[PDB]
RNA sequence: AAUAUGAAUUAAUGCGAAGUUGAAAUACAGUUACCGUAGGGGAACCUGCGGUGGGCUUAUAAAUAUCUUAAAUAUUCUUACA
RNA sequence: AAAAAUAAAAUCCAUAAAUAAUUAAAAUAAUGAUAUUAAUUACCAUAUAUUUUUAUAUGGAUAUAUUUUAAUAGUCCUGACUAAUAUUUGUGCCAGCAGUCGCGGUAACACAAAGAGGGCGAGCGUUAAUCAUAAUGGUUUAAAGGAUCCGUAGAAUGAAUUAUAUAUUAUAAUUUAGAGUUAAUAAAAUUAAUUAAAGAAUUAUAAUAGUAAAGAUGAAAUAAAUAAUUAUAAGACUAAUAUAUGUGAAAAUAUUAAUUAAAUAUUAACUGACAUUGAGGGAUUAAAACUAGAGUAGCGAAACGGAUUCGAUACCCGUGUAGUUCUAGUAGUAAACUAUGAAUACAAUUAUUUAUAUAUAUAUAUAUAAAUAAUAAAUGAAAAUGAAAGUAUUCCACCUGAAGAGUACGUUAGCAAUAAUGAAACUCAAAACAAUAGACGG
RNA sequence: UAGGUAGUAGGUUUAUUAAGAGUUAAACCUAGCCAACGAUCCAUAAUCGAUAAUGAAAGUUAGAACGAUCACGUUGACUCUGAAAUAUAGUCAAUAUCUAUAAGAUACAGCAGUGAGGAAUAUUGGACAAUGAUCGAAAGAUUGAUCCAGUUACUUAUUAGGAU
């Protein structure tokens, strides 16, 4: 869902503006791979399943049981009295998808304006999702991968 | 407006001039045949005689044109070429004569900006 | 106040940022490219050291909360690639310098 | 705010005062009178310290600035003069310490206002003529030639070029006393090259800075990734920096590695020629879809832009 | 039947200068104003009915207070005592 | 530092044109309209050397030299926007200038000129036009949230896992977090419609004794009483509680009871995305008004009188008709307001109530929600908003300077009043909001 | 401009055509078809480009010039020939003019030119030398296509004197 990505975009926001080291999110596939590409990319701390209540210690496989109940716990980092996280938008939204070929991801990544999406920017993250995987979109050029361009983190 | 909203007709209003002389039909210049010159009155805070002329133009519109520059001969049934331009403190003047043109003469002893007074060289 | 610049010559980047009504965008460019900036933007970048530098300003264009907002968007919303780096622990290459290093 | 403003010297100098009613004179034209000095009965100038050329290898460029306006000197001395309330001509009572100790650089600027803009250096006689006989005698490349001299390979080759035509013109004695006297002066107004001289020798490794990469691109990589100019040159699909380097000295018409043969591969018919024809055909395959003058092309000869070309003869022709 | 033109005839409104008759609004504007609606009157306006605050949140006391070693002891103390 | 001005003349050296010779190319087998061709050469031809080019020397050709020879730009502008500092004269709100702001009433940088100056330039100016010049927007208070909700279309938007496919979509299976169904347990007595009752007072009438004034107002005057104690009749209204708290989609809703309908929290089970929003459409909708039939105490447009006043078609007083009431309808408008559409996810505190649950050394304590108040952050033109007017997402309505105008015309609907829909021309460079310091206030 | 449509929407059959189809004509059935994502109606307009203008760009504007496409040759309809024409043909009619007064000829939106209209747009020029086109076996003939020149600062470009 880009709404469930975008109520998670507005809410990472908000956690940084109040400087809280650590939030939860909603336990889904998408989230999860989301999540795992701020990690990698050192926008995150910390990445660990757990419930609404907190993350787990231990590992606690996840059924129909408690489905309802699971979260994804992450840490937002802070340094120089700076949040690391200032930004979370997306590019795709619900109303207005944009799918871009590899050829005008390209033309993005090198400073033109395709269709409205203002250029990446030094520092900044854009994820892209091509067969219900979230990459970046350098990573999408390199696999000449056409897909959809989800968000830029900042 | 919602996105929809912008797919239906919504959208900035679009910046773009409008026409001030829409009486000449979008031609430079028209002809015209004095109908009766007049002496108006400008509005405050303003004070002066000003020299002006009803006219038809050759396209039937009657419009109000301001006769520029110190002097004129202009009569009744003295043949005008009328261009755009208004008298600002004459309200309903719209248009301008053009001196030197038709059976207007050009201003007697202009020195300067003659161009515009219909004015030749003096030898 | 320090203001960061690249290459001390251009900001980090582009910015947009809101100081009171006056909405500005502010866009890095190239070596050479010069100030092509609303005229109080000139000045302040001319004192500033900034060469190269593109924007546009929407909504309230006064001239006084003009100045007082570059000034703030030069240093609440510029970030050093030094800083970017240390804070993600990810190195940021500047293409175009590699390119012409030995 | 701005006005007109009549362009007086910076510097001090002798206003006009009370003035008698016919002399109609001007602060400028008087100002004009004491940067020249007096004027002998030959039209010459002799007391201006740039009136005459010099003669030592030293460029003799104004400095206002430094002399704040004292432009006269004693012509066999080089003393400095100043005007005195006498209305003569004599020593100055302090002197300028601005003028003793003038850096290396400004002795080349010619234009106070302008540091960017500064004299090329002279090639000494005996410099050209060793490389004419390098490149043309000896065989050797012009690669080698600007590497061992410091010297850009187009002045290589020009130099080349040059001193082939002044062995044709004095050959023929073409090269007159007038212009063998005008080449030595101009000779001893400029600094001379020295090959040896480090800061004398020009940069060899500039390349043509292309506009594709003029633009900022960053990549984030892994903190301990490396990433050079190799990989640079690929992220911005150019060819690497030091390859352009190569390939453009091997341009020279006497740098290794000049070959053009690739083009050699289309086909072209010369007519028959026979005897009472004025000019002969010639034929070029073409390619239909390529060939041919384009129908509905954009008329540009009531434009701004109009092209506008020279033919063989030199002559201006329309394109 | 439509379109265009002129048209007897007839309706509404703008600006321009000063005057005339009142003093309706802005302060509690001298009867709180305004909204919807109805009736009345030279003119603004007046009156009835409900609604609104873009008017009253502008809001500011019936007061009453207690016992343990006043010092040879606390109050001093300068890295000390322990 | 007031220049005009290296400007002029003069000096040096050129080229164009002319003159002379020569002469391509468009076209060749030949044909050239253009054409008095372009170009080249400067006595012509020739030889040699000679990037080019140059140079020497030769044949003929004139008197040691060799055809001639120049250089007259206009137009607008100089208060600011907008480049133009060297001043001066005339005019005196006249004459006139003007793209915008404006200039002109005797020191006019703006009119008409001189001087000087700034542009563009064989063009310059001007008029008529085109493109660009801010939506990288807004709607509490400035233009702009529909009275409200229900719901159709939507070529609008919208959960989870897995597997395929031709891939942000489709299909299949599976799942329960959204949205619902039914119970159980606890809680509450409101909101609609209908029926049945109660209450204080008012007016009128009659009686009774008892009198001579009463009533009204700022003060007045107009129209066996007033007051008191009884009895009867009628219509309308609903004191305290009370905070409209709460409830209801809004409009609305507070004397009592009953009948019917709807409405809360948690738990259990169940369905398995069945949801959100909503053009058009539909329903409901204060007061006034209207159509019928009743009712009519009090109040009260109008009307007629009394006062007040310079006047009083008002404010105050009297008599008081419609109306206000009920029944059945029409109509669908309000400052129908929180001047703020609905839904979802999310973000830092305190206080105060309410509800549910938990515990006990039994009355507090501990939890989780809702409401309200004051705030942090954020937002904003600010006033302020504060869980939205914040961070985001989805859908709908609406706005594009003022005035003209919510007007004209047409159309639709209505018994009618009217309601909905809804312009343009002309004119102007205004118009509006928040806030600041004043001045003023019966 | 809110309802429109009645060969109208669909089915079947024949005629017609090289050829599908309510395309036309004939017959018989079904009750459909379009429409608030704008039907029907009315007004306006030749369309477009690798053309021109403008802008950072998306775009916007023009549709003169170059090129592509359509339509028309005073107006309407019809017919003939033909692969193809409601032909700048023919027929009839309409409007205007003309002379030869005939069931007549002409219609400059071919070139030049004139009057009119308008603020405003040119020679009643030269040549078939070039490139094409038509006729002819060829020799050649014809060509206001075309190529040139004239008029006009309408646009562009170059030049319109340098040193002292
Ligand atoms: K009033
Ligand atoms: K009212
Ligand atoms: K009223
Ligand atoms: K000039
Ligand atoms: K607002
Ligand atoms: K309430
Ligand atoms: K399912
Ligand atoms: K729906
Ligand atoms: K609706
Ligand atoms: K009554
Ligand atoms: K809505
Ligand atoms: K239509
Ligand atoms: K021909
Ligand atoms: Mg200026
Ligand atoms: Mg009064
Ligand atoms: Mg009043
Ligand atoms: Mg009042
Ligand atoms: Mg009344
Ligand atoms: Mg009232
Ligand atoms: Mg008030
Ligand atoms: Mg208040
Ligand atoms: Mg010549
Ligand atoms: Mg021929
Ligand atoms: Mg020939
Ligand atoms: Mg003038
Ligand atoms: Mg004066
Ligand atoms: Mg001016
Ligand atoms: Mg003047
Ligand atoms: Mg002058
Ligand atoms: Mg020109
Ligand atoms: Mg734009
Ligand atoms: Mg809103
Ligand atoms: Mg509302
Ligand atoms: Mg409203
Ligand atoms: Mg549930
Ligand atoms: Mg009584
Ligand atoms: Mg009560
Ligand atoms: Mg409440
Ligand atoms: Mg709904
Ligand atoms: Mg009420
Ligand atoms: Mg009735
Ligand atoms: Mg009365
Ligand atoms: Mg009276
Ligand atoms: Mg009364
Ligand atoms: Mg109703
Ligand atoms: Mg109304
Ligand atoms: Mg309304
Ligand atoms: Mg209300
Ligand atoms: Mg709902
Ligand atoms: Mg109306
Ligand atoms: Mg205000
Ligand atoms: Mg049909
Ligand atoms: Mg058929
Ligand atoms: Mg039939
Ligand atoms: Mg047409
Ligand atoms: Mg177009
Ligand atoms: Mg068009
Ligand atoms: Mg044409
Ligand atoms: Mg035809
Ligand atoms: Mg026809
Ligand atoms: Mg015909
Ligand atoms: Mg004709
Ligand atoms: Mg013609
Ligand atoms: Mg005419
Ligand atoms: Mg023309
Ligand atoms: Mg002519
Ligand atoms: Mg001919």
């Amino acid at each position: 869902s880009l709404v469930k990505l975008a109520n998670t975009c507005a809410h990472l926001q908000n956690c940084s503006k109040v400087r809280v080291a650590l939030t939860s999110i909603p336990y889904t596939k998408l989230q999860l791979q989301f999540a795992y590409n701020l990690y990698q990319q050192g926008f995150l701390s910390s990445l660990q399943k757990g419930s609404t209540m907190g993350p787990d210690k231990d590992f606690v496989e996840v059924t129909p049981d408690n489905i309802s109940t699971r979260r994804l716990w992450v840490g937002l980092k802070y340094r120089d009295n700076k949040p690391v996280l200032s930004s979370c938008k997306l590019i795709s939204k619900p109303n207005s998808r944009i799918h871009l070929p590899m050829e005008d991801m390209k033309k993005l990544c090198s400073g033109v304006t395709i269709r409205n999406i203002k250029p990446l920017q030094p520092g900044e993250l854009i994820l892209v999702r091509a067969h219900n995987n979230i990459m970046d979109i350098n990573e999408a050029i390199s696999k000449k991968l056409d897909g959809e361009v989800l968000c830029r983190v900042k | 407006a919602t996105l929809n909203q912008i797919k239906r007709g919504s959208g900035p209003p679009r910046r773009k001039k409008i026409s001030t002389a829409p009486q000449l039909d979008q031609c430079p210049q028209r002809k015209g045949v004095v109908l009766r010159v007049m002496v108006l009155k400008p509005k405050k805070p303003n004070s002066a005689q000003r020299k002006a002329c009803r006219v038809r133009l050759t396209n039937g519109n009657v419009v109000s044109a301001y006769i520029p520059g110190e002097g004129h001969d202009a009569q009744e049934h003295s043949i005008v070429y009328v261009r755009g331009g208004r008298c600002q403190d004459l309200p309903g003047v719209k248009y301008h004569v053009i001196r030197g043109a038709g059976d207007l003469s050009g201003v007697v002893n202009r020195i300067s900006s003659r161009s515009k007074y219909g004015a030749k060289k003096p030898s | 106040k320090e203001i960061p610049r690249y290459e001390n010559r251009t900001i980090y980047g582009d910015i947009d940022f809101r100081y009171h009504g006056v909405k500005l965008h502010l866009r890095s460019a190239k070596p050479g490219f010069g100030l092509r900036v609303n005229h109080v933007i000139f000045e302040i970048c001319e004192c500033a050291g900034i060469k190269d530098l593109s924007g546009k300003v929407y909504k309230s264009r006064n001239d006084m909360n003009i100045a007082k907002g570059t000034i703030e968007a030069f240093t609440k919303a510029q970030k050093t690639l030094d800083e970017v780096a240390l804070g993600r622990g990810k190195k940021l290459v500047d293409v175009r310098k590699v390119y012409y290093s030995s | 705010f701005s006005r007109r403003r009549i362009a007086y010297p910076f510097y001090p100098f002798k206003k006009l005062g009370r003035q008698h009613p016919k002399k109609h004179d001007t602060n400028l034209k008087t100002a004009m009178r004491q940067f020249l000095g007096p004027k002998n009965y030959k039209g010459e100038y002799v007391m201006n310290k740039y009136f005459t050329v010099p003669t030592n290898h030293v460029p003799n460029y104004i400095k206002p600035d430094l002399e704040r306006g004292q432009s006269l000197e004693h012509p066999v001395t080089k003393k400095p003069l100043q005007l005195r309330y006498d209305g003569t001509l004599g020593p100055p009572p302090v002197e300028n310490k601005r003028l003793q100790n003038i850096f290396k650089d400004r002795l080349l600027q010619p234009f106070p206002s302008n540091p960017h803009c500064k004299t090329n250096y002279v090639l000494s006689p005996q410099l050209k003529q060793s490389i004419f006989e390098e490149i043309t005698v000896e065989g050797l490349s012009a690669q080698q030639v600007s590497q061992k001299y410091g010297l850009k390979i187009p002045r290589v080759e020009a130099i080349v070029k040059l001193v082939s035509v002044e062995n044709s013109w004095n050959r023929r004695n073409r090269v007159s006393s007038d212009l063998k006297t005008m080449d030595e002066t101009l000779y001893r107004m400029f600094p001379v090259f020295d090959s040896d001289a480090s800061f004398k020798r020009e940069n060899l490794s500039e390349i043509p800075v292309p506009q594709k990469t003029l633009a900022s691109r960053f990549l984030t990589i892994a903190e301990s990734e490396p990433f050079g100019p190799v990989d640079a040159a690929h992220v911005l699909e150019l060819e690497p920096a030091v390859e352009t380097l190569r390939n453009l000295s091997t341009v020279g018409e006497h740098s290794s590695g000049h070959q053009q043969s690739t083009n050699k591969n289309t086909k072209v018919i010369y007519g028959e020629l026979v005897e009472g024809e004025r000019s002969q055909y010639k034929f070029t395959n073409a390619k239909v879809g390529k060939v041919g003058y384009r129908y509905g092309s954009g008329n540009r000869d009531n434009k701004k832009d109009r092209r506008i070309g020279f033919n063989k003869l030199g002559q201006m022709v329309y394109i």
